[PDB]
């Protein structure tokens, strides 16, 4: 399995690109188009802890490295990519917490709401928890994948 | 409400997706052009 | 509605599955015209 | 709009993955031909 990990390795780095871009481009979209004063921090839970951007960095760093290391197959590329892999499994474990919290956050802010199209908040706190569930769909999708290069190059390690 | 619009981001993703999708079409038979043109 | 949504949603997890086969193919297609050059 | 904008993005989705079909054979058929 060290080839039938390897075959697909730099496609295992691109996952984690694509997943940190649009993490990019919901984290942006929340920071423009929401106006996040109007409200509850408990539903925008995610943009409060700011994870759109800090795990959109990591997610692109990482998955740029393990290309970079697929390409290149350099020493300090792998190693390099390796911990880039282990911080961004922290952080994909980290977000797939807070967005657990903030469907648990939802859930309790829409038991409040008979419908979604109730008022603004209700509205925006569905859109939020279907944001929440397909950014906890592409984080489980980028946290197996890290978790996959981490087994990779440390099993290359042993 | 004056909130829709979020809901006009979702489809707008995908639309930029699918024509990545159409460039990773372009881009793959191309690269598959000139694999099959070699031989 | 909520149907349109949910639709909406499952086309974009649709367009992710799309994206990831198309960038495997991609580094595939790259690979197999990398290694014959 | 979102109907007739998913029922037509429902169509340029199917026409990738028929695309994407239609590559993965014949990459496959170049592979059993080394
Ligand atoms: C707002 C979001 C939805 C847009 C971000 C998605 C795309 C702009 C990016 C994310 C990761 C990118 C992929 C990252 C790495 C690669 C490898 C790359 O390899 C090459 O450059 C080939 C070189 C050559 O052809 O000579 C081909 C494009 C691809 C698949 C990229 C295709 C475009 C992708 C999907």
């Amino acid at each position: 399995w060290q080839s039938f990990l390897k075959k697909e390795l730099e496609f295992l780095g691109v996952t984690q690109v694509l997943v940190g871009l649009i993490c990019l481009c919901f984290g942006t979209v929340v920071c423009s188009t929401l106006q996040t004063s109007d409200f509850d921090d408990e539903v925008l839970l995610l943009y409060r802890a700011g994870y759109p951007f800090w795990g959109a960095v990591l997610f692109v760093l990482s998955g740029f490295l393990s290309i970079m290391s697929e390409r290149k197959n350099t020493l300090y590329l792998v190693r390099g990519s390796l911990g880039a892999n282990i911080v961004s499994s922290i952080a994909a474990g980290l977000g797939i917490a807070i967005l657990i919290l903030n469907l648990s956050n939802n859930s309790a802010y829409m038991n409040y709401c008979k419908d979604i199209t109730e008022d603004d908040g209700c509205f925006v706190t569905s859109f939020i928890t279907e944001l929440v569930l397909m950014l906890l769909f592409l984080t489980i999708l980028a946290f197996c994948s890290a978790v996959l290069l981490i087994i990779y190059r440390i099993g290359q390690e042993f | 409400i004056e909130y829709r619009w979020l809901q006009l981001i979702f489809p707008s993703l995908a639309v930029i997706l699918f024509a990545v999708d159409t460039g990773l079409w372009f881009s793959t038979h191309k690269q598959f052009e000139s694999i099959l043109k070699i031989q | 509605p909520q149907l349109c949504y949910i639709l909406d949603a499952i086309l974009f997890l649709y367009g992710i599955v799309l994206t990831l086969l198309y960038c495997r193919l991609k580094i595939q297609v790259r690979k197999a015209d990398i290694a014959s050059r």
